[PDB]
RNA sequence: CCCGCAGAAGAAGCACCGGCUAACUCCGGCCAGCAGCCCGGUAAUACGGAGGGUGCAAGCGUUAAUCGGAAUUACUGGGCGUAAAGCGCACGCAGGCGGUUUGUUAAGUCAGAUGUGAAAUCCCCGGGCUCAACCUGGGAACUGCAUCUGAUACUGGCAAG
RNA sequence: AUGUUUUUUUUUUUUUUUGAUUUGGUGAGAGG
């Protein structure tokens, strides 16, 4: 039910930085970031229509990390949904509990607030809530709880995001330890490097 | 600003007296991002210089396509030899929903949006010219107007 | 130095369009500012007259 | 065609035929072993391809491969057959590790699909 | 076996001989093994450096060799230390006293030896020979040359069926006896096997 | 359901990597074996093992079965000179279709209403279980059928041309 | 007068264009 494995070997993989660390150390320090993984690395042959295509829904996955059927649901709430699809699948995506708490620097990675959030640190108006796929709406209040406040890690969470561009469609307080997921963002507030319509035309083989 | 898509290329053979020569054909399309197309069809002994030929035969012979945003202005029918070919306005969002030869076309074309599907034969230098004969066709609401000795408000 | 005298953000990339920590390294999308690189996308002489 | 014609009389569904007939629709058959033996397949191929004539549950005598290296079979034992045919005469696979069919020994890879118990160390 | 060796058929014409001295029956044989082994050492000793033709010339009981080299500063080294040096040796190998002399060749794109030589190296380091051919090819056209050929054989991308594949650009004319044809070959040692590299390199007609 | 305790602790496999098809190398002789369709005879990315990778993940493969792709029974939506496909040719009942004008009818057709079309299910907006599945309020839908009141261009009936 | 009379895989991927050859103050001395 998660990926357990090498962060950055999956970053390789996809040829980007994923963020799948913390990033106090740059991630072309840490591995041979443009070298594929495994024994044949230094060949790239071009890849086929299909194959970029999967790779690009991987990137996506990997980013926030995301097993399949759970991603092919979203994708199918997205298609449900009013609106343009992988605009409302890449909005799903971030509504996510553990990536919010992300985005507003409680965890230095994904991966960090997702934990975060498995072991009852944080608060939904209020409400102890310990799903990472817990979608967060609208004025919704997040927050770390008073038990998981003097943990230095958060602090160290918060200092990164800081030196990390702060999101539009957040407001958080550091010295109080809660935001509020004040809209879902819109696709110019996210990452341009993303081809979501790749992915919608994946799924609609 | 021109982007080109090499959709296939097949080798071919010529049998002489001695035996088998063997030559390439490739097969790609270009197009500019909006309504400017053009498929070319390029033949050598080696391939790399066969698909040279093709783009440079791609570059020259375009053909303008009227686009109403990212997608086509109505559904559309083209038909070339055994690809007869359906291609349908769509959402935004939806994506190049189309196969193969198809959807290189598509994409150089710079619709975004589409539901395309090819009946008959789907031999890749046939479907692409049915493809580019329906992005021909197809007419804009501004063109029918001009037309019909109309407004477009009176079309709507 | 993020954010200092010599800062991305503020003023714009050293690269011309590029950002230069990591993303747009084509000609495309030349704009977009990640939180990654706190960074604008424009011309090598745009930060003479800003 | 024509609508009338149409009409009168409808168009006919092709009815397709199983190609796996002795299972019955099921997904797999317990069978006895009436002979086992080696064949030679058809051209262009070479090999000696093990094989056992089975007597089914349900009545049916057939063929069934013998896949992976090896095999334990002899006749009036008691094996499990999974339709699938090996490209004359032969439409059925016996499972390997199930009933009296033994896993293939010293195998690694794909074990699952040769009855293989995961190798501890 | 089809064609005619190119530098051969030539020599009373256009092209020039290698060796160029005179010996009675007695003592030619023994000139010529000489000639061979002074040669081989030279090939040995001058592989780094892009040698193109040695010529062996044999006056009043004493060598003088000529290298025809495109760098000389790598076969010379420090001025007169490296060429010195071979000197002694060759004349060990001769009997006699020994005299080298360096020609500098211009254009070593234009050359055909060197332009094979070039080729089997690449072939060597793993490159696609093909890409090896084509700029053996460009080069030479863009130096000047009337036309180029070169031809490559065997074992070629490691496949296990061999074949032979050609470049020719401009024109080369073999039948034509007064067209200055310079035709070398050379060989690649490769993992799968040798790669032959033939190449013929048409400066112009002469006219007399 | 909540609180406390200890300590990374008790918790990852399955299939695949010739092309289709995402993923490649080395070591073991048309055998042993593989295979969904289209390898193996001594340098096999196709067999078996390894290392490396790819895809799924508490599942993963295989088999069976249904629709899909299949516009490959084509109502939407195919064809028949040569690819399968024009009765050997006619007459002709039933059947299908029917030039033009006016009038009338109102069967078909269309419009509106009424009754019904069980609930659940599907879909939309909501609400409740920490989320989800699940539960759930209201709507929409259930393309229909029947009846009543209109419309009369078109098709039909009847009457005259 | 006559030829389906020795078949076996002796196997299908380019270059691509898109961008340039890089040296700031201080002080001393000479020529006109
Ligand atoms: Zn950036």
């Amino acid at each position: 039910a998660r990926y357990l494995g090498p962060k950055l070997k999956l970053s390789r993989r996809e040829g980007t930085d994923l963020f799948l660390k913390s990033g106090v150390r740059a991630i072309d320090t840490k591995c041979k970031i443009e070298q594929a993984p495994g024994q044949h690395g230094a060949r790239k042959p071009r890849l086929s229509d299909y194959g970029v295509q999967l790779r690009e829904k991987q990137k996506v996955r990997r980013i926030y990390g995301v097993l399949e059927r759970q991603f092919r649901n979203y994708y199918k709430e997205a298609a449900r949904l009013k609106g343009n699809t992988g605009e409302n699948l890449l909005a799903l995506l971030e509504g996510r509990l553990d990536n919010v708490v992300y985005r507003m620097g409680f965890g230095a990675t994904r991966a960090e607030a997702r934990q975060l959030v498995s072991h009852k640190a944080i608060m939904v108006n209020g409400r102890v809530v310990n799903i990472a796929s817990y979608q967060v709406s609208p004025n919704d209040v997040v927050s770390i709880r008073e038990k998981a406040k003097k943990q230095s890690r958060v602090k160290a969470a918060l200092e990164l995001a800081e030196q990390r561009e702060k999101p539009t469609w957040l407001e958080v307080d550091a010295g109080k330890m809660e935001g509020t997921f004040k809209r879902k963002p819109e696709r110019s507030d996210l990452s341009a490097d993303i081809n979501e319509h790749l992915i919608v035309e994946l799924y609609s083989k | 600003e021109l982007q080109e898509k090499l959709i296939a290329v097949n080798r071919v053979s010529k049998t002489v007296k001695g035996g088998r020569i063997f030559s390439f054909t490739a097969l790609t399309v270009v197009g500019d991002g909006n309504g400017r197309v053009g498929f070319g069809y390029g033949k050598a002994r080696e391939v790399p210089a066969a698909i040279q030929k093709a783009m440079e035969k791609a570059r020259r012979n375009m053909i303008n396509v009227a686009l109403n945003n990212g997608t086509l202005q109505h559904p559309v029918k083209g038909v070339h030899t055994g690809s007869r070919v359906f291609m349908q306005p769509a959402s935004e969002g939806t994506g190049i929903i189309a196969g193969g030869a198809m959807r290189a076309v598509l994409e150089v074309a710079g619709v975004h949006n589409v539901l395309a599907k090819a009946y008959g034969s789907t031999n890749p230098i046939n479907v692409v010219r049915a493809t580019i004969d329906g992005l021909e066709n197809m007419n804009s609401p501004e063109m029918v107007a001009a037309k019909r000795g109309k407004s477009v408000e009176e079309i709507l | 130095e993020r954010d200092g005298l010599f800062c991305a953000r503020i003023f714009g990339p050293v690269k011309d369009y590029e950002c230069l920590c990591g993303k747009y390294k084509r000609l495309k999308h030349r704009g977009v500012i990640c939180e990654k690189c706190g960074v604008e996308v424009t011309q090598t002489k745009v930060r003479r007259e800003r | 065609a024509t609508v009338n014609q149409l009409v009168r009389k409808p168009r006919a569904r092709k009815v397709a035929k199983s190609n796996v007939p002795a299972l019955e629709a099921c997904p797999q058959k317990r069978g006895v072993c009436t002979r086992v033996y080696t064949t030679t397949p058809k051209k262009p191929n070479s090999a000696l391809r093990k094989v056992c004539r089975v007597r089914l549950t349900n009545g049916f005598e057939v063929t069934s491969y013998i896949g992976g290296e090896g095999h334990n079979l002899q006749e009036h034992s008691v094996i499990l057959i999974r339709g699938g045919r090996v490209k004359p005469g032969v439409r059925y696979h016996t499972v390997r590790g199930a009933l009296d069919c033994s896993g293939v020994k010293d195998r690694k890879q794909a074990r699952s699909k040769y009855g293989v118990k995961r190798p501890k160390a | 076996g089809q064609k005619v060796h190119p530098n051969g058929i030539r020599l009373g014409i256009v092209k020039p001989w290698n060796s160029t001295w005179f010996a009675n029956t007695k003592e030619f044989a023994d000139n010529l093994d000489s000639d061979f082994k002074v040669r081989q050492y030279l090939t040995k000793e001058l592989a780094k450096a892009s040698v193109s033709r040695i010529v062996i010339e044999r006056p009043a009981k004493s060598i003088r060799v000529t290298i025809h080299t495109a760098r000389p500063g790598i076969v010379i080294g420090k001025k007169g230390e490296d060429v010195e040096k071979l000197r002694k040796v060759v004349a060990d190998i001769a009997g006699v006293p020994a005299q080298i002399n360096i020609a500098e060749v211009r254009k070593p794109e234009l050359d055909a030896k060197l332009v094979a030589d070039s080729i089997t190296s690449q072939l060597e380091r793993r490159v696609m020979f093909r890409r090896a051919m084509k700029r053996a090819v460009q080069n030479a056209m863009r130096l000047g040359a009337k036309g180029i050929k070169v031809e490559v054989s065997g074992r070629l991308g490691g496949a296990e069926i061999a074949r032979t594949e050609w470049y020719r650009e401009g024109r080369v004319p073999l039948h034509t006896l007064r067209a200055d044809i310079d035709y070398n070959t050379s060989e690649a040692h490769t993992t799968y096997g040798v790669i032959g590299v033939k190449v013929w390199i048409f400066k112009g007609e002469i006219l007399g």
